[PDB]
RNA sequence: AAAAUGACA
RNA sequence: AGGACCGAACCGACUAAUGUUGAAAAAUUAGCGGAUGACUUGUGGCUGGGGGUGAAAGGCCAAUCAAACCGGGAGAUAGCU
RNA sequence: GCUCGCCGGAAGACCAAGGGUUCCUGUCCAACGUUAAUCGGGGCAGGGUGAGUCGACCCCUAAGGCGAGGCCGAAAGGCGUAGUCGAUGGGAAACAGGUUAAUAUUCCUGUACUUGGUGUUACUGCGAAGGGGGGACGGAGAAGGCUAUGUUGGCCGGGCGACGGUUGUCCCGGUUUAAGCGUGUAGGCUGGUUUUCCAGGCAAAUCCGGAAAAUCAAGGCUGAGGCGUGAUGACGAGGCACUACGGUGCUGAAGCAACAAAUGCCCUGCUUCCAGGAAAAGCCUCUAAGCAUCAGGUAACAUCAAAUCGUACCCCAAACCGACACAGGUGGUCAGGUAGAGAAUACCAAGGCGCUUGAGAGAACUCGGGUGAAGGAACUAGGCAAAAUGGUGCCGUAACUUCGGGAGAAGGCACGCUGAUAUGUAGGUGAGGUCCCUCGCGGAUGGAGCUGAAAUCAGUCGAAGAUACCAGCUGGCUGCAACUGUUUAUUAAAAACACAGCACUGUGCAAACACGAAAGUGGACGUAUACGGUGUGACGCCUGCCCGGUGCCGGGAGGUUAAU
RNA sequence: AAUUCCUUGUCGGGUAAGUUCCGACCUGCACGAAUGGCGUAAUGAUGGCCAGGCUGUCUCCACCCGAGACUCAGUGAAAU
RNA sequence: GGGAGGGCGCUUACCACUUUGUGAUUCAUGACUGGGGUGAAGUCGUAACAAGGUAACCGUAGGGGAACCUGCGGUUGGAU
RNA sequence: CGCGGGGUUGAGCAGCCUGGUAGCUCGUCGGGCUCAUAACCCGAAGAUCGUCGGUCAAAUCCGGCCCCCGCAACCA
């Protein structure tokens, strides 16, 4: 049975990576609200 | 040449092709061709405006000369050839000075056959001359609107416009649609009929042969849910309502044209 | 203008 | 030549049995339909929620769809338990 | 260690994606392992990934994203030009043998190859954001020539049989050699060379393009495979000693021919068809501005540089996606023997495994299978399930029909082995000679050897010769749907959807329609033989009457009627 | 009749017996002409009925080979 | 001593009864149904024979309770 | 067995609509044209409103009785 997560590193990198949060206003307020939590790895990229 | 082709197969029964044997079969002149890609009726947005569009063969497309804006300069057909992006076949064209071009191809136009553009043009189909030369009551055809715009009436295969009247600085045309138009007298008209005049008789025979062109699918209405399209519901095909497009609006006889701006020059509408 | 029909012996 | 025939890979899911705290949150076994086409598959793209897409079942949109998921209005309101 | 069993178009070997030390040694069994464990993909410590040629990086682009100015938009922001990014595509070069516990086209041995800088020499007009060529392209089909590879014979080395024979038409093993360089064949393409002229390739042009004249019947391009060289080299069965008893150390014979043969190569070829089958750069060439000393261009010689990143390990699975060491899912490449049409199926080689609880007994009952007396659907909602047919060749085959079909209709007959025809035929392949040769990888003649169907006659064994695996059940009447297809992933595969065909209707191009407050885009680089909406659903015979109602279209007199 | 309530309408065929099936009648509750009418060769993992072959589906079960069930040693759940 | 040859028997070839599977042709029979013929003062009309009161007829198509009507082309075997 | 429309001279159909007023067509009867029948012309009769019951008065208002014609009888 084919699963819903197939992975892809440059799948993952061009759509939840961090040239892709910071590239809309969006997705800049995005890593705002993690700055401000304080996690520790911000978006995805190992 | 209609050919009917004998039933070996339950699907070939009711295929009827049309072959020409003048059409060139080797590949088209290569300083004259494109990129032609194709959208599926997608725009801008992503999303789709004009339904069933999708799939099909790769093409690509060929410079076809509209204009025909090389006065004098005598020019000789070289070879017929099959347009994938047009319905009537195209013809290499070499003028004297030699240069190659591509144009429609007249009903009565050969392999070998001798055209000229200009203003001093003789009256015989290919020649392109404005409609101020061209005799009243003439059939003509690649009809331009406006002066040097390139020619948007009667391009398609086997259509002709007739030049009903010259009102002074305008000439009024008798269209295939059945409307008669007033156009500026100086736009030009490559004098003649478009060829490929057996299009019609052609009837592609399975659903194969349609989706091998670009043609999706189409859905009635009245298989449609309710939310899906207006007619919709319905427990075993009941209709009871007036029929519409999709979006509400009234098909089967609601006209819809409006522009105000062109209507000086319609002087008999569609009937 | 309308004007149909009449067993056999 | 064939949206031609028989039949493997490949795709699909018509019948029966088993399994129903399963080996498996839809599978195994024995049979079954297509198998040069309107076929099938790898990689990368586009379409975003009253919207997409739909050979049209209200089907699919991350095991969730007669209106997804997350956070906020929000301790929504409950003559009812 | 010796037996046994399993896979063998995989349960073998190599990659990509993905994972991130799981790889190799030493050590430990608290926890993990569906049991114990001395073992592990577990804990601990150490070791291991070596590139001018393999990839990445890099040059060029597709779908597409971003987009200086710009257009539009209450604010955010939307679209888009110049450009710049974006592989799943195009662009230079390395192969054998050996070597580690773990790496190797990376280390060593041998032999090569590609693009640049600088220098010397010899000639020389070089010169681009531009022009031209080329890169550069579909589906089917058909043979022809080869190779991978296999079988057999020859040669070499070894053996003389645990029990009847086995010095022979006897048994076992080996018989390997690359990249590169030279020759250029089977074949496939185009006629070639010289002179003159010009409305074209925005400028220019010696190059493409176009028009003539003369000349010669030839030239040029592409091209698998084969043959030399690399190679008096490496490899080679085995023989020789220590055995750290794991292997290491030493030497090394033959190393040919015939036949069969691909889905691989010539083939980006040839034939044919309609649904008419990417872009740019590298590369070749042409000139502009500019320089005619230069600078630069071509050829030979010498030297230098080729940086950085990945390189272990699993990759159809115990290491990836499924919460698990899960009967599930995952793209590409390689394809041995016998029987077989075959990648099906049966047994095997190389190679890898026995699936992480076992030992007993032989009750009911459940699951998976084998056989059955007489009857043969009597069971049941229903022949559901089981049973049965099943291959090649030949004879023969109805109603109906759109003349294609129905049809593998139905129903039958022959099928092993031996010998003869023929001490193996028909056919295929083709060696010695033999003649000619534009003298070469040449053209006939030539029939040694190798290979090998199919059929008849006679005989023979069995109960049974398509003997095993594999491998149609068949007819008759009828409704719906013309047909091939699609659908409710996860209880509905159908009479439902689609379909080619028919009709109504709108649409004259800045088209109708649709996505958008708008710019803009699809429609379409299409132009009424076109495009959108609606209903019906092949084909045949047909499609009657009603405009009162509700809609649509046309009319413009008269009544009623908004803002101002 | 994919439409017919009364209805297992009536007649005929097939069966020893046929509410289903095939042919006909017309008394169409409530068929009907592109929300198409009537036919139709081929096709169908489509609906209904019949016949030949075949058999454990059945009269009516009997025997046998394996995996569990049962005993021994180890590890060791769940609903309620 | 036996030999040659024959016979009984076994076997092969040809072939008649017989059993199958498909057709072809012909004779009876069949719910219902098309047309034809005869028959009694039946019902509806009056198509034709006179210019039969719209001249008749021929081929074809459409229509209608029935004779028939109309369209298209053709004949005189039509009266004034 | 719940709700409805209707019963009118021989036949079909109006008049029940806010209570006094019974009409149309066909048909029948007697005369008339014709040899005669149809066709046509001229004239007449024909019902007390299904029945049984309840305001000056009832086909008409109301109730029961009789008949016919329709609709609905559903969710499990
Ligand atoms: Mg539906
Ligand atoms: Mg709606
Ligand atoms: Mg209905
Ligand atoms: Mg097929
Ligand atoms: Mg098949
Ligand atoms: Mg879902
Ligand atoms: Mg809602
Ligand atoms: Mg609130
Ligand atoms: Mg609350
Ligand atoms: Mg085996
Ligand atoms: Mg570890
Ligand atoms: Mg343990
Ligand atoms: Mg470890
Ligand atoms: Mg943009
Ligand atoms: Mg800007
Ligand atoms: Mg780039
Ligand atoms: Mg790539
Ligand atoms: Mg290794
Ligand atoms: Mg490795
Ligand atoms: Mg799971
Ligand atoms: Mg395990
Ligand atoms: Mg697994
Ligand atoms: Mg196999
Ligand atoms: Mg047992
Ligand atoms: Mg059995
Ligand atoms: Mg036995
Ligand atoms: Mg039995
Ligand atoms: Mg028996
Ligand atoms: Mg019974
Ligand atoms: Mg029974
Ligand atoms: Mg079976
Ligand atoms: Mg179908
Ligand atoms: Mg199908
Ligand atoms: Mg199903
Ligand atoms: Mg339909
Ligand atoms: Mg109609
Ligand atoms: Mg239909
Ligand atoms: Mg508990
Ligand atoms: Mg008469
Ligand atoms: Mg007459």
């Amino acid at each position: 049975m084919k699963r819903t997560f197939q992975p892809s590193v440059l799948k993952r990198n061009r759509s939840h990576g961090f040239r892709a949060r910071m590239a809309t206003k969006n997705g800049r307020q995005v890593l705002a609200r993690r700055r401000a939590k304080g996690r520790a790895r911000l978006t995805v990229s190992k | 040449a209609v050919v009917k082709c004998k039933p070996t197969s339950p699907g070939r029964r009711h295929v009827v092709k049309v072959v020409n044997p003048e059409l060139h079969k080797g590949k088209p002149f290569a300083p004259l061709l494109e990129k032609n890609s194709k959208s599926g009726g997608r725009n801008n947005n992503g999303r789709i405006t004009t339904r069933h569009i999708g799939g099909g063969h790769k093409q690509a497309y060929r410079i076809v000369d509209f204009k025909r804006n090389k006065d004098g300069i005598p020019a000789v057909v070289e070879r017929l050839e099959y347009d994938p992006n047009r319905s009537a076949n195209i013809a290499l064209v070499l003028y004297k000075d030699g240069e190659r071009r591509y144009i429609l191809a007249p009903k009565g136009l050969k392999a070998g056959d001798q055209i000229q553009s200009g203003v001093d043009a003789a009256i015989k189909p290919g020649n392109t001359l404005p409609m101020r030369n061209i005799p009243v009551g003439s059939t003509v055809h690649n009809v331009e609107m406006k002066p040097g715009k390139g020619g948007q009436l009667a391009r398609s295969a086997g259509t002709y416009v007739q030049i009903v009247a010259r009102d002074g600085a305008y000439v009024t045309l008798r269209l295939r649609s059945g409307e008669m138009r007033k156009v500026e007298a100086d736009c030009r008209a490559t004098l003649g009929e478009v060829g490929n005049a057996e299009h019609m008789l052609r009837v592609l025979g399975k659903a194969g042969a349609a989706r091998w062109r670009g043609v999706r699918p189409t859905v009635r209405g009245t298989a449609m849910n309710p939310v899906d399209h207006p007619h919709g519901g319905g427990e075993g095909r009941n209709f009871g309502k007036h029929p519409v497009t999709p979006w509400g609006v009234q098909t089967k006889g609601k006209k819809t044209r409006s522009n105000k701006r062109t209507d000086k020059f319609i002087v008999r509408r569609r009937s």
